[PDB]
RNA sequence: ACGAUGUCGACUAGCCGUUGGGAUCGAUCUUAGUGGCGCAGCUAACGCGAUAAGUCGACCGCCUGGGGAGUACGGC
RNA sequence: AGAAUAAGCACCGGCUAACUUCGUGCCAGCAGCCGCGGUAAUACGAAGGGUGCAAGCGUUAAUCGGAAUUACUGGGCGUAAAGCGCGCGUAGGUGGUUCAGCAAGUUGGAUGUGAAAUCCCCGGGCUCAACCUGGGAACUGCAUCCAAAACUACUGAGCUA
RNA sequence: AGUUGGUGGGGUAAAGGCCUACCAAGGCGACGAUCCGUAACUGGUCUGAGAGGAUGAUCAGUCACACUGGAACUGAGACAC
């Protein structure tokens, strides 16, 4: 998958005798727009290298989730740290009703009508985490028939 | 209201279509249409999503010559209409009468379709309607005043309009100046370029 | 103090499936043995039986399919602190349809949809997916 | 077809009335908990037949004396 | 909080007091100046802003922030106050308008000279 | 007035000490306390981890930015 | 008959779309929050050049939202605010298990009301809209009866964890 | 302390401590009585995804008042804009 998608840049330093050193940590989330998505982090010197870091760490580690047809299976709450995140599905009509690292994940992804909201802190490293922490677990029908036949159980 | 002032800054500007001049020579050869205007023009400027909504809102906007409280009010109502209202908003907003009299040929420019339009020199069913807002129900017969069928500007803007193109859902007979709507166009047809859906995100916020 | 054992049975039921148990006992109840037929007839454990002799256990034996279990979210809904009654109309639907409400109506205990399909509602036990 | 109700006896120190206590569990308004609320009531005892502790049911009928507008026809249970 | 606990006292919402509490939800209102005079302010900044104490038409004594570059305010003049909170002078929270009553505004102004009441030059 | 950790009840790998008793053949099992590690799980992290800060029930107390202030006035 | 005759306001450091020069030099001034200014200020005051709305444009005052920031839906209390110093106990809240009854809670249905207008859906009229107007939907509420018995409550008889 | 109930009488178009004479000591209240402050109520309006939060400008229904404090007459109806 390639489409990439940079969520967020931010400058750090740390302290040695003469003053402070500088770097740049770059935090993208990667994928083709129909179920293959990963997210990766990126520090160096300079913010161009910072970035290529962070798409070279988004291509690695790079899972599938398996949508309803440009759409969430039902209903998800999910959580990492101090993010919580709820996402629900939506009608065909609708875009993508999210803000900040959940539109990036979400519009990466594949999905397109997510209607999503997030409580808690708000950091985009945690609510990426949250957010995948989501996607990831769910399960699609005729896999939840892991206990027996289709269509007596929906 | 309406809007006065250079027709082609706001091409040079938004560095897209823009639709604003009659079209006889070209889009390019008459203000470098590639830069941004004023002193700092050259700079490209990347922009945030905010920026994407604004700038998309805008060339919209500008192309239909449509103010911001009727663009609201013209949304609100696409948003009350069912099934999808991002193309709804497309749909709805084209069924205007100075863009229908426009993109039937009878017009130059948006501007000039307006100005025929609102000096009372085109019918609808033979009724004086003067308000370039409009809605046009499908099967109504658009045309010209039949005092007003000699005059060489429609002329003009029909051999002009000759050439841009076929929408493939009107019925329009030319030798009587006359046009016909059948029914609302659908998304495919429309230059499937912009896309609706950053527009209702915009207005989602 | 042993005040709502319903949660008890569903609080043991979901401790041995996070520690990889194979069979779980517990004191045997009429709602209990009720709920137990209706979660094994869904399909979310193997098998149940019921002992005799004056102090009956129930015991039920789990399932994983995978390396994780079937049943992996439990959870109760009406305690005896709030008591929560719903009508047909308002009944949940669980992970979008793909789960089941024990649903204890006035035809017994039974899944959301087979009370919808008598159009009678009654009182949420637990939500299981 | 009477509109009866029925109570629990408090006191009747006052001549051919007697003081009912109902009981009712209505559900608070926002957070879905049942709560006991109880009205009293005076009613007519004509032939003061009513000690206290007795469970009996009252009817609605037109004002016997100030704030006493209810009758009770018949002792449904006694006290001990 | 358990749910018999919140039966027994409810959750209650705590007002939200006014940053202006003259002028009681009230646009702007008139005034009399008492004194005019020129105060330092905080640390970061070192200025001389220009405050008149005005005494309100209710009674209420009040200080209000004279904004521009020039004014014409002595010791007994009319003025209109509006809100608006002076970050840097402890103890300002009003605005004196320009050209209202007794201010006449700022003269040879021309960027945005209608939040200080100068006519158009033209 | 501290475990800076409300009381009551039920479940969830193990290892090494020690206090007061029981059994079986110094060893094994078990019971009520008292300590050190540690898998899951939890936590912002430190850390907790059958003496939970894990998973659940019943009831009570308390919190809503820092100062002014646990202060002023009134009541006991 | 005549284009004749009728454009202004705010902003341009980030949040937030839009930059250069000149003049002062922690002065004069700006400001919703971070904050600018001490001799090249995209933040002060002016010029040009842009961006946004438009017969309006800003400012102030007031409500809800964002605020999951009083958390029923939907928060917390070892160290950030937050477990009474510790027991006993009144009202209140909650209640191991079996059989049977009743029908208050609970569920389904019927009937009466829930004034009209306003909200929502489909039409009609004024050149459209604002506006007017037909029909329907809805008004989660309340009361009176009929039926069911899984759970809670009430009644009787048991059992021992 | 007419405060709660009863008996006899009076009174009103009408039930009633509504008024009166006697009989007893009752009645209400932490499910908040009494007291203080504040305020016409509702359909509804504004917000909100909803639950809620704020509110009662226009229009419609009910209530109260008519310089301030009392009282009755006329009538089917007034304590009378
Ligand atoms: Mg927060
Ligand atoms: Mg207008
Ligand atoms: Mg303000
Ligand atoms: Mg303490
Ligand atoms: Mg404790
Ligand atoms: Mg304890
Ligand atoms: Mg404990
Ligand atoms: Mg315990
Ligand atoms: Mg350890
Ligand atoms: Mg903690
Ligand atoms: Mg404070
Ligand atoms: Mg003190
Ligand atoms: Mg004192
Ligand atoms: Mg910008
Ligand atoms: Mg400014
Ligand atoms: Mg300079
Ligand atoms: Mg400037
Ligand atoms: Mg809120
Ligand atoms: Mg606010
Ligand atoms: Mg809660
Ligand atoms: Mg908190
Ligand atoms: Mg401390
Ligand atoms: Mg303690
Ligand atoms: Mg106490
Ligand atoms: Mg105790
Ligand atoms: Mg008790
Ligand atoms: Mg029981
Ligand atoms: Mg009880
Ligand atoms: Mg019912
Ligand atoms: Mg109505
Ligand atoms: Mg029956
Ligand atoms: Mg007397
Ligand atoms: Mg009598
Ligand atoms: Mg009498
Ligand atoms: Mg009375
Ligand atoms: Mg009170
Ligand atoms: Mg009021
Ligand atoms: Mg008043
Ligand atoms: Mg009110
Ligand atoms: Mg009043
Ligand atoms: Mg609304
Ligand atoms: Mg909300
Ligand atoms: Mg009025
Ligand atoms: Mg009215
Ligand atoms: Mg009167
Ligand atoms: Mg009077
Ligand atoms: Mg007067
Ligand atoms: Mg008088
Ligand atoms: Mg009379
Ligand atoms: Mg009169």
């Amino acid at each position: 998958g390639y489409i990439e998608k940079l969520v967020q840049v931010n400058r750090v330093a740390k302290t040695v005798k003469g003053g402070r050193i500088f770097a740049f940590t770059a935090l993208t989330v990667v994928g083709d727009g129909k179920g293959r998505v990963g997210f990766g982090r990126g520090k160096a010197r300079e913010v161009p290298a910072a970035i290529q870091k962070a798409m070279e760490a988004a291509r690695r580690n790079m899972i599938q989730v398996d949508l309803n047809g440009t759409t969430l299976q039902y209903p998800t709450k999910s959580a990492h740290g101090a993010s919580k995140v709820y996402m629900q599905p939506a009608s065909e009509g609708t875009g993508i009703i999210a803000g900040g690292a959940m539109r990036a994940v979400l519009e990466v992804a594949g999905v397109q009508n997510v209607l999503a909201k997030c409580y808690g802190s708000t950091n985009p490293v945690n609510v990426v985490y949250a957010t995948f922490k989501g996607l990831k677990n769910m399960q699609a029908p005729e896999a939840v028939a892991a206990k027996r036949g289709k269509s007596v159980e929906e | 209201a309406r809007y006065i002032g250079p027709k082609c800054k706001l091409s040079r500007r938004e560095g897209t279509d823009l639709f604003l001049k009659s079209g006889a020579r070209a889009l390019d050869s008459k203000c470098k249409a590639e830069n941004v205007p004023g002193q700092h023009g050259q700079r490209r400027g990347r922009l945030s999503d905010y920026g994407l909504q604004l700038r998309e809102k805008q060339k919209v906007r500008r192309i239909y010559g449509v103010l911001e409280r009727q663009f609201r009010g013209y949304y609100q109502e696409a948003s009350r209409r069912k099934g999808s209202t991002g193309e709804n908003l497309l749909q709805l907003l084209e069924c205007r009468l100075d863009n229908v009299v426009y993109r039937m040929g009878f017009g130059s420019t948006r501007s000039e379709s307006r100005q025929l339009v609102s000096h009372k020199a085109i019918t609808v069913n033979g009724q004086t309607v003067n308000i370039p807002s409009y809605q046009v129900k499908a099967g109504d017969v658009v045309a010209v005043r039949e005092k007003s069928k000699n005059q060489l500007r429609i002329a003009q803007a029909l051999e002009l309009c000759g050439q841009r193109g076929r929408v493939e859902w009107v019925e329009v007979d030319l030798d009587k100046k006359a046009g016909t709507f059948k029914s609302a166009p659908a998304r495919s047809d429309l230059s499937a370029d912009i896309n609706e859906n950053l527009i209702v995100e915009l207005y989602s916020k | 103090s042993m005040q709502d054992p319903l949660a008890d049975m569903l609080t043991r039921i979901r401790n041995a499936q996070m520690a990889e148990k194979t069979v779980v006992s517990m004191p045997s109840s009429k709602l209990k043995a009720a709920v137990a037929k209706v979660l094994k007839d869904e399909g979310y454990i193997a098998d149940f039986q019921i002992s005799s002799e004056v102090k009956p256990q129930l015991s039920i034996e789990l399932k994983y399919f995978e390396g994780k279990p079937v049943i992996e979210e439990v959870k109760r809904i009406s305690r005896p602190g709030l008591r929560q009654y719903k009508s047909v109309e308002q009944l949940p639907k669980v992970r979008g349809g793909l789960g089941v409400s024990i649903v204890s109506t006035n035809k017994g205990v039974m899944t959301d949809r087979a009370a919808r399909a008598a159009g009678v509602g009654g009182e949420v036990l637990c939500t299981v997916f | 077809t009477v509109r009866t109700l029925t109570g629990r006896v408090v006191s009747d120190k006052m001549d051919k009335t007697v003081t009912v206590l109902i009981e009712r569990r209505v559900k608070h308004p926002i957070y879905g908990k049942y709560v006991k609320r109880s009205t009293k009531l005076h009613a007519h005892d004509e032939s003061n037949q009513c000690r206290i502790g007795d469970l009996v049911t009252i009817r609605e009928t037109r004002p016997l004396a100030k704030t006493k507008a209810w009758t009770l026809v018949d002792i449904v249970e006694r006290a001990v | 909080a358990t749910i018999n606990q919140l039966v027994r006292k409810p959750r209650k919402r705590m007002v939200d007091k006014s940053d202006v509490p003259a002028l009681q939800n009230c646009p702007q209102r008139r005034g009399v100046c008492t004194r005019v005079y020129t105060t330092t302010p905080k640390k970061p900044n070192s200025a001389l802003r220009k405050v008149c104490r005005v005494r309100l038409t209710n009674g209420f004594e009040v200080s209000s922030y004279i904004g521009g570059e020039g004014h014409n305010l002595q010791e007994h003049s009319v003025v209109l106050i509006r809100g608006g909170r002076v970050k840097d002078l402890p103890g300002v929270r009003y605005h004196t308008v320009r050209g209202s009553l007794d201010t006449s505004g700022v003269k040879d102004r021309k960027q945005g000279r209608s939040k200080y009441g100068a006519k158009r030059p033209k």
